[PDB]
RNA sequence: AAACUCCAUAUAUAUAAUUUUAAUUAUAUAUAAUUUUAUAUUAUUUAAUAUAAAGAAAGGAAUUAAGACAAAUCAUAAUGAUCCUUAUAAUAUGGGUAAUAGACGUGCUAUAAUAAAAUGAUAAUAAAAUUAUAUAAAAUAUAUUUAAUUAUAUUUAAUUAAUAAUAUAAAACAUUUUAAUUUUUAAUAUAUUUUUUUAUUAUAAAUAUGAAUUAUAAUCUGAAAUUCGAUUAUAUGAAA
């Protein structure tokens, strides 16, 4: 019933001989929300990374400073503020 | 068949359909809620060669190619030259007619 | 209101009357005063050419216009009867009551089917 | 269609100069089908019938000398009083 | 209006009092496309019965309102 | 019951200035048959079989009695009795009638080669019926480099009709193709099977069947297509 992976028998590691587990780091560039980039080292392989959503572009982290997109696309001869003002009649609720 | 044996190919198949065609068949009966008493019938002429269509229909089914005439043609070519399971099947009707001699009613 | 079913005082129809035909006849007539108005409303709405502005806002205004206004909403009823389902339109008659009224001689000529 | 296009399209726009047809080359939706639609209104609201016809009201306005009767309002006045007789007629309705 | 010329399908609402102030919008319309000028609004749609609390996020901007208020309950047979 | 009746048939007459033409027709009025006659062969003057000569002469529809089934319908409609009368009557907005475990009928499409698909413009061959709450021709545009096909859009020519449109009927028939199938292909030669033959090499249980199910994009009707409509395209390609 219980999926499991049934142990070996353990392999002695000798006192004194036991060794820090050095994972394998490269070294890699995080680009952020804007061009500040900064080095962080980590485990999977790739040198450089941007990102499009970070706290250098969230409203929280700086107070002082694709249904929709398809929408907009197929009715874009119309062009859909004004039109807001025009539908709507707050009477009716 | 013309093309394959080089005589008259309605008169060949008509041969063919005479020997092949059953002159009787052993017709089952309720017979008066009883055993099934059987009897020799005789045949009209399209019974006859109805039945033995059918045989050469289904000898022709085990031929080869895709377009069914062909296969058709190749049967009778082989029935006129003498050769068909058609042939043992209706020896075998007329053994069993044989069988049931006097079963006949008005005789 | 009280004293009439529907906003506009409309006249019965002569003849068999019934809840259904009455609310059926009210729509035609609402739909007949305002036949044009919609059919430019519509116009304006199905526009490339004109603002989109007013286009939209005739389009509003079709949307709000009420349930007495649409053509989709008439439904050809029986006039003999007040029935809405097998209505024939070259004698506005139910099934049923269409053949009876043809076995009498009322359509004038309609008669039996004999080939 | 050896012959060319730009004459045909203008022999086109020539024909529905003289005609009263429009001339639409690019092909696009102007809304003229839904103008030109011949409205079918009246004869929508001519359904049921002619709202005017005589009644039985009328047959006492017209001829008031003969004293008409009609027959299933009787009947349906004889029934009513019937009911009021033998404890079923109508309840008395509410106004508040 | 479903084609792509002539759409969307628009119905009057009281959009612009709650984007002013947080009152949520009770529509019985279900056939109203949703648009992106109500994106993060509260709407209380209607199901028939009763009125369902929804709030527009932005992958629902092509739909219509009706498709988030389901009808129908959910079929179960009585194993009897 | 049969018969008179209607449709259809054959013939005759009438009418149609043979551009509303289809006279090879349409429609009024007749006549025509529930066919007749004769020679024979069986059974008793007739009746069935056969043969012959005379004829266009052969069907379908409507009509389904009395009684019964307390058969079906108070949801076509009406009426008796009974019950409701601020509600069991009336109007609007939305939802439902389209819910889904199993089950039951009717259908449709299938499971490929006596059977499916492409194509076929001096356009192979019909009938019946509809078009003032309309029928929509030609032609342009897009899907689509030619164009045709199919589908939409553009815009209404003609006709409210033996005159125009819906609408070049479709199977048929003909060439081509077709996996399962090394029952084929393509490289060489080969030759009096040349849209083909032979030789030697390589070509290793759902398809080039079926169209359910789903994804996206468009279009149509409508004021409105979410529950809940119809097309087209590009994919998806269950079961059988
Ligand atoms: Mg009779
Ligand atoms: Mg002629
Ligand atoms: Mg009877
Ligand atoms: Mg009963
Ligand atoms: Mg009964
Ligand atoms: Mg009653
Ligand atoms: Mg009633
Ligand atoms: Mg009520
Ligand atoms: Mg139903
Ligand atoms: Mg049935
Ligand atoms: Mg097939
Ligand atoms: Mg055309
Ligand atoms: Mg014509
Ligand atoms: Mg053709
Ligand atoms: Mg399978
Ligand atoms: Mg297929
Ligand atoms: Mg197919």
């Amino acid at each position: 019933t219980r999926i499991t992976l049934p142990r070996r028998p353990a392999k002695k590691i000798q006192l004194g001989k036991s060794r820090p587990a050095i994972y394998h780091q490269f070294n890699v560039k995080m680009e952020l929300s804007d061009g500040s980039v900064v080095i962080r080292r980590s485990q999977y392989p790739k040198g450089e990374i941007r990102l499009i959503q970070d706290q250098r572009n969230n409203p929280l982290w700086n107070p002082s400073r694709g249904s929709l997109d398809r929408f907009n696309k197929r009715y874009s001869s119309l062009f859909s503020t004004v039109e807001l003002s025009e539908e709507n009649k707050k009477k009716t609720q | 068949v013309y093309c394959q044996t080089r005589q008259d190919p309605i008169q060949a198949l008509e041969k063919s359909l005479d020997e092949l065609a059953p002159l009787m068949m052993t017709k089952t009966f309720n017979t008066g809620v009883a055993k099934a008493s059987v009897i020799p019938v005789p045949l009209n002429k399209r019974q006859r060669n109805r039945i033995a269509w059918n045989w050469i229909v289904q000898s022709a089914n085990q031929r080869v190619s895709s377009d069914f005439a062909v296969r058709l043609g190749e049967e009778l070519t082989a029935i006129a030259k003498g050769t068909s399971s058609a042939f043992e099947k209706r020896d075998q009707i007329h053994k069993t007619a044989i069988a049931h001699r006097a079963y006949i009613q008005l005789k | 209101m009280g004293n009439f079913r529907f906003p506009i005082k409309t006249k019965l129809p002569p003849g068999f009357i019934n809840a259904r035909i009455l609310r059926d006849n009210f729509k035609r007539q609402q739909f007949k005063e305002n036949e044009i108005l919609v059919k430019s409303l519509k116009f304006i709405a199905r526009n490339m050419n004109l603002p989109t502005k007013l286009r939209l806002e005739a389009q509003l205004k079709l949307n709000a216009l009420p349930n007495y206004m649409r053509s989709t909403q008439i439904k050809n009823r029986c006039v003999d009867s007040g029935h809405a389902r097998f209505v024939l339109s070259d004698f506005r008659l139910c099934r049923y009551q269409f053949r009876e009224n043809a076995l009498k001689g009322n359509l004038p000529g309609v008669k039996k089917g004999i080939w | 269609m050896n012959v060319p296009k730009a004459r045909l399209l203008k022999v086109a726009e020539l024909s529905a100069k003289i005609f009263d047809q429009n001339f639409n080359p690019s092909g696009i939706r102007t809304g003229s089908k839904i103008l030109n639609e011949r409205l079918k209104g009246p004869s929508v609201a001519s359904y049921y019938g002619n709202p005017d016809i005589l009644k039985f009201r009328h047959l006492k306005t017209l001829y008031p000398d003969i004293e008409f009767v009609d027959l299933e309002e009787q009947y349906r006045l004889s029934m009513v009083e019937a009911k009021k007789r033998r404890g079923k007629g109508a309840p008395k309705k509410m106004k508040k | 209006s479903r084609s792509v010329w002539k759409g969307p399908n628009i119905v009057p609402l009281p959009i612009r009092e709650a984007m002013t102030k947080g009152t949520p919008i009770r529509t019985n319309a279900r056939a109203a496309t949703i648009l992106p000028q109500f994106v993060g609004l509260k709407f209380q749609i209607h199901n028939g019965k009763e009125y369902v609390p929804i709030e527009i996020s932005e992958d629902m901007v092509g739909h219509k309102l009706g498709e988030f208020a389901p009808t129908r309950k959910r079929f179960s047979y009585t194993q009897t």
